[PDB]
RNA sequence: GCGAAGAACCUUACCAGGUCUUGACAUCCUUUGACCACUCUGGAGACAGAGCUUUCCCGGGACAAAGUGACAGGUGGUGCAUGGUUGUCGUCAGCUCGUGUCGUGAGAUGUUGGGUUAAGUCCCGCAACGAGCGCAACCCUUGAUUUUAGUUGCCAGCAUUUAGUUGGGCACUCUAAAGUGACUGCCGGUGCAAGCCGGAGGAAGGUGGGGAUGACGUCAAAUCAUCAUGCCCCUUAUGACCUGGGCUACACACGUGCUACAAUGGAUGGUACAAAGGGUCGCGAAGCCGCGAGGUGGAGCCAAUCCCAUAAAACCAUUCUCAGUUCGGAUUGUAGGCUGCAACUCGCCUACAUGAAGCCGGAAUCGCUAGUAAUCGUGGAUCAGCAUGCCACGGUGAAUACGU
């Protein structure tokens, strides 16, 4: 059987929508401006432990904020990459651009960064269970409720693909006031693409 | 001088209005007859002023919208039954033990993907 | 006296009612007992058990259909009825009333 | 005779920003006329929720539009100077006419 | 034939009739929502990753 | 296998002209796509001719052939040692009415005259008169089961 | 009636013929920096040949023509190497853990037994006492009602008009934010209890109606053709451009539907009563013309305002009078209407003519437990045009459930 995505069901319940804005007969080209900013900069700030990119516009003039974990590499030492990007998103969207930078306190509570950490593991070569069992210690130990992971595809470089999963706490999906974070990414092998999910159920 | 009452029934609802007079039925402006040329129809519309023994002493304006005619006679009702129910507090139990303050509940369901209606389902054939 | 709308009504009085009837006059128990007494060995065999299993001596009247070996104090009588229980107990409870004085 | 529509996809951010300009013609100006609620408007887009195969299961999704209505019938050049001073929240579409 | 596909889809046609719609991330030529230009998959994911303003899973 | 006990059973209303119930069942009988005016005004023209021609109230002539059109006894299927039999059976009330008004208008609905009025009232008067298509149907139903017994 | 929420050209991946080779699509290289657009000649078109021609800005950059690689480009194969997404059992009721006890041990108990429930829902027993993910609740909608708010909504008491029109007012419907309200809560019986049968009040009574919600697992289930991807293949061709055709073929068999076989009906005339939706390179009124499909005309609208927009069944009169017919409409002949460069293969609609099978369907088989089935219309996505399909909306509105 199937799951929705955890998501995609709070949308609008409990948790609000990454891009802020209201338009009507500029709607597919302002989305797919927004699609062009939000890859251009998931590509520039890779390494950069990026967590989540919210857009708003407001009379031409579009306004972007980046919650990331470390901004030391965000924010350069004075201005350097912010300028950077900034000016290339100028480019980008010929249109006035604004840069806010914020800094995500407890960043092993986010799912997406855990799941960016175990996808690295696994591409260098890590033990599966090694890299899930370790993360979800951390998460634990920094305040959670509840852990849960799986990784899928060729373990370990075998002929037959599989699945293992592992869990620490409660996370009860079926609850809508329940604030589950939810992330999939994927790790880029020599013997073909594994899949990493993780769900955080935080406090709330 | 002026009793009112609001009836609904499925996606009708009737303001009923209720006057001293002769008997005079008035419907959007219009007469009881010519908008309602049966006559069942009529008797479920003035069965709250027969069930109490006051059916000759008051008038009724009466203005509906939405559904069908049938509708339209079940918000008239149920209106009628309420304006009474404001008349005197007497009225009560006669009006609850014929049912006539009872709004119906029962409202057309909802169009399923999957389905050609609300639980019809397409024809199964194994092969 | 409340804090749910209705659940407490719903759930919560059931749940001290059956759960002070298992429980009796316990509900202040600071550590294990430094004695037992037991109607009958048969029908209270698990409590014997666990009782022999801490090393805690045991007193109880028995049947002539009774296990006498597992009580060490064992005092075989008529357990049936009422007033030869309600004697004994008594016996045995005003015997504690004049020594913890 | 002042006419503002505000329009979202949401009630709570409009609600507090219908407010907000009504506090503030109130406190400029003399007069306003409570936010009227107009009709919401959705629209709903059926999908079929396999890639491939499966026309019978599918899924719905849904887009709801919010309305309010607001005049001010006193104007004076406080009232409209603190009016179009203010900054909406983004998400909040204003029309003044 | 893909990208072959997809830049004739973008030039301008020989003639105005001759012009088709195709989803804007992937270039998939059936079933493209015209408010959003975006095939069904497409519009499903981006509506999950909630990147779609105003869009929820409609309950009703 | 599953059935979890006995149901509920449907509350209809008296007629607004004949204050019964059964004029009820009748007319919701003759139903066709949810078209009850249709059916309501046939039933209110053939008791007019009912009325007109025997001179009578229709009511007691319809509650006569009724009674007369009324079974007893019935054959019902019974699976014992691999083979299927019929065999008597007495019916409630309810299904007696129920078996009564099916038979009506079904055969009612097979007469030979030009409108639907004229049909219903002649199997009515047939009715109660102890002849017709309706009374055979219930002649046979006596007869099958006591084959049977 | 599955991908396909729109195959005349395009889509298009297939075929025939005509053409191209760092390339239709990307980065870097080397010279030039605005190239493209336009006119005429030839050609079915792709393409070639002449003129006017190309206006980068502040060495940077993205665009731009030429020549050359490094490279690009595959809807090519393997779903049995994969990621992701989905079906199915099935919204079926299960899947486990902590601390104790019983076993030499793997293990067991709780989770077995009797009742009850929609449910591992609950009760009573019982060497177990509890908890967690699944059930239930939190979310949406519908049925009653209070406060806040009265325009584009409503019109009662008042003047007005072809008209709720204009004045005037939020009284009433309505709209939409926040609350209230239902819990076997109270009564009688029954039971040790859970519970079961009836009763009161109430808009609503036994999770009130309906959604979204799919646990652990099963089928090497579906999809390399939405996307991405290991490995294996092509590289003057398995890549790329064009015009024409094909996906619409037709002795036949199966699946899902629409229209009927008539009097509860056909034709003609009159005449009421909805809901939910769509509209700015768009919806398109009045008036005039046409037998009709339509044409013309341009009002009001970025819309609770204007338009789509005639609801149809139902009801009332006249007629037909049981007839393969005043039923039924296939099929074919002629004349037209729109969209589009273009309607032959192969669009939809109209007028006149023609008037097939078909008399309620064999063995058999399907859906449905109440505003449901049955029936009547309406709107929307895709869309220049094209649906009897799909997704939603209301009007009228049943029969039956003894039982396993
Ligand atoms: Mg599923
Ligand atoms: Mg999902
Ligand atoms: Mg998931
Ligand atoms: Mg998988
Ligand atoms: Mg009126
Ligand atoms: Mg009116
Ligand atoms: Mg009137
Ligand atoms: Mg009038
Ligand atoms: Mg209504
Ligand atoms: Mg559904
Ligand atoms: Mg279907
Ligand atoms: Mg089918
Ligand atoms: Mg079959
Ligand atoms: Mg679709
Ligand atoms: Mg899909
Ligand atoms: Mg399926
Ligand atoms: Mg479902
Ligand atoms: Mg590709
Ligand atoms: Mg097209
Ligand atoms: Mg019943
Ligand atoms: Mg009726
Ligand atoms: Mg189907
Ligand atoms: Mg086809
Ligand atoms: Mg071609
Ligand atoms: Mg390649
Ligand atoms: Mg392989
Ligand atoms: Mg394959
Ligand atoms: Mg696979
Ligand atoms: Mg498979
Ligand atoms: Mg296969
Ligand atoms: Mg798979
Ligand atoms: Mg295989
Ligand atoms: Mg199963
Ligand atoms: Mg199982
Ligand atoms: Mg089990
Ligand atoms: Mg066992
Ligand atoms: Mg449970
Ligand atoms: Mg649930
Ligand atoms: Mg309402
Ligand atoms: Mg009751
Ligand atoms: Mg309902
Ligand atoms: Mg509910
Ligand atoms: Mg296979
Ligand atoms: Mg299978
Ligand atoms: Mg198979
Ligand atoms: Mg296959
Ligand atoms: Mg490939
Ligand atoms: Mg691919
Ligand atoms: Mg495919
Ligand atoms: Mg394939
Ligand atoms: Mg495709
Ligand atoms: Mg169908
Ligand atoms: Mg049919
Ligand atoms: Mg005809
Ligand atoms: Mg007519
Ligand atoms: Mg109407
Ligand atoms: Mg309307
Ligand atoms: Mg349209
Ligand atoms: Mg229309
Ligand atoms: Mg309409
Ligand atoms: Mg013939
Ligand atoms: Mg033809
Ligand atoms: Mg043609
Ligand atoms: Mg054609
Ligand atoms: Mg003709
Ligand atoms: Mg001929
Ligand atoms: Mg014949
Ligand atoms: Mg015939
Ligand atoms: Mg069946
Ligand atoms: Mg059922
Ligand atoms: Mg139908
Ligand atoms: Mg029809
Ligand atoms: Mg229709
Ligand atoms: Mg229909
Ligand atoms: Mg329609
Ligand atoms: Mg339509
Ligand atoms: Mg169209
Ligand atoms: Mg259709
Ligand atoms: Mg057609
Ligand atoms: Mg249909
Ligand atoms: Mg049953
Ligand atoms: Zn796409």
């Amino acid at each position: 059987g199937q799951k929705v995505h955890p998501i995609g069901m709070r949308i609008g319940v409990i948790r609000d929508w990454d891009s802020k804005w209201y338009a009507e007969k500029d709607y597919a080209d302002f989305l797919h401006e927004d699609l062009r900013i939000r890859d251009y900069v998931a590509k520039r700030l890779s390494d950069a432990s990026v967590s989540r990119v919210e857009i708003e516009r407001a009379a031409n003039r579009v306004n972007i904020t980046i919650h990331t974990a470390k901004p030391g590499m965000v924010i350069g030492k004075g201005g350097s990459e912010v300028e950077a990007l900034r000016k290339n998103l100028n480019e980008l969207t010929q249109k006035r651009v604004h840069i806010n930078i914020v800094e995500i306190k407890r960043a092993d509570l986010d799912a997406k960064l855990v799941a960016e950490n175990i996808a690295r593991q696994l591409e260098g070569r890590v033990s599966f269970r090694r890299a899930q069992k370790q993360a979800i210690q951390r998460t634990m130990r920094a305040g959670a409720k509840g852990i849960k992971t799986q990784v899928s595809g060729r373990l370990g470089g075998a002929d037959i693909a599989r699945a293992e999963h592992y869990s620490e706490g409660t996370v009860p999906l079926h609850t809508l006031r329940a604030d589950i974070d939810y992330a999939w990414e994927e790790a880029d092998t020599t013997y073909g693409k594994l899949g990493v999910k993780v769900w955080i159920y935080r406090g709330e | 001088v002026q009793y009112y009452g609001t009836g609904r029934r499925k996606s009708s609802v009737a303001r009923v209005r209720l006057v001293p007079g002769d008997g005079k039925i008035v419907i959007n402006n219009r007469d009881w007859e010519d908008y309602i040329p049966f006559a069942a129809l009529r008797e479920v519309i003035k069965q709250p002023l027969v069930a109490t023994e006051t059916l000759g002493n008051y008038d009724v304006l009466v203005n509906v919208h939405g559904g069908g005619y049938t509708g339209q006679a079940g918000a008239i009702r149920h209106g009628v039954a309420r304006a009474l129910l404001q008349v005197a507090p007497e009225y009560r139990p006669a009006l609850k033990s014929a049912g006539l303050l009872t709004r119906d509940p029962r409202m057309k369901e909802r169009k399923k993907y999957g389905l050609k209606g609300a639980r019809r389902a397409p024809q199964f054939s194994k092969r | 006296f409340e804090v749910l709308p209705k659940k407490e009504v719903v759930l919560l009085k059931k749940e001290q009612e059956k759960l002070e009837r298992f429980l009796g006059g316990i509900k202040d128990m600071k550590g294990l007992p430094d004695a037992l007494f037991i109607v009958d060995p048969r029908k209270e065999r698990i409590a014997v058990a666990e009782a022999r299993k801490l090393h805690i001596p045991i007193i109880g009247i028995v049947d002539t259909n009774c296990d006498p070996d597992e009580i060490d104090y064992v005092i075989p009588a008529n357990d049936d009825a009422i007033r030869a229980v309600k004697l004994l107990t008594a016996k045995m409870a005003d015997a504690i009333i004049e020594v913890n004085q | 005779k002042i006419r503002i529509r505000l329009k979202a996809y949401d009630h709570r951010i409009l609600d507090q920003s219908a407010e907000k300009i009504v506090e503030t013609a109130k406190r400029s100006g003399a007069s306003v006329s409570g936010p009227i609620p107009l009709p919401t408007e959705k629209s709903i887009y059926t999908v079929l929720r396999a890639v491939h195969k499966y026309k019978d299961s599918r899924e719905q999704f849904e887009m709801r539009t919010h309305k309010r209505l607001i005049d001010i019938v006193n104007p004076t050049p406080q009232t409209v100077d603190s009016l179009m001073r203010l900054d909406l929240p983004s998400g909040v579409d204003i029309e003044i006419k | 034939a893909k990208k072959s596909m997809i830049a004739k889809q973008k030039r301008t046609p020989k003639y105005a009739v001759q012009a088709y719609t195709r989803c804007e991330r992937c270039g998939r030529p059936h079933s493209v929502i015209r408010k959003f230009k975006l095939c069904r998959i497409c519009f499903r994911e981006l509506a999950y990753k909630g990147q779609i303003p105003g869009v929820k899973k409609a309950s009703w | 296998m599953p059935r979890k006990g006995p149901v509920a059973k449907r509350d209809v209303l008296p007629d607004p002209i004949y204050n019964s119930k059964l004029v009820t069942r009748l007319i919701n009988k003759m139903m066709v796509d949810g078209k009850r005016g249709k059916s309501q005004a046939i039933l209110y023209s053939a008791f007019d001719i009912i009325a007109q021609e025997t001179g009578k109230d229709p009511m007691e002539v319809f509650e006569q052939a009724m009674k007369n059109i009324m079974p007893l006894l019935e054959v019902k299927a019974r699976r014992v040692g691999g083979a299927n039999y019929q065999v008597p059976i007495e019916v409630r009330a309810d299904r007696r009415s129920t078996l009564g008004l099916r038979w009506l208008v079904n055969y009612a609905r097979l007469r030979g005259e030009k409108t639907m009025e004229v049909r219903v009232a002649r199997e009515i008067m047939d009715a109660a008169n102890n002849t017709g298509a309706s009374v055979k149907k219930r002649e046979d139903t006596h007869k099958m089961a006591d084959a049977n017994r």
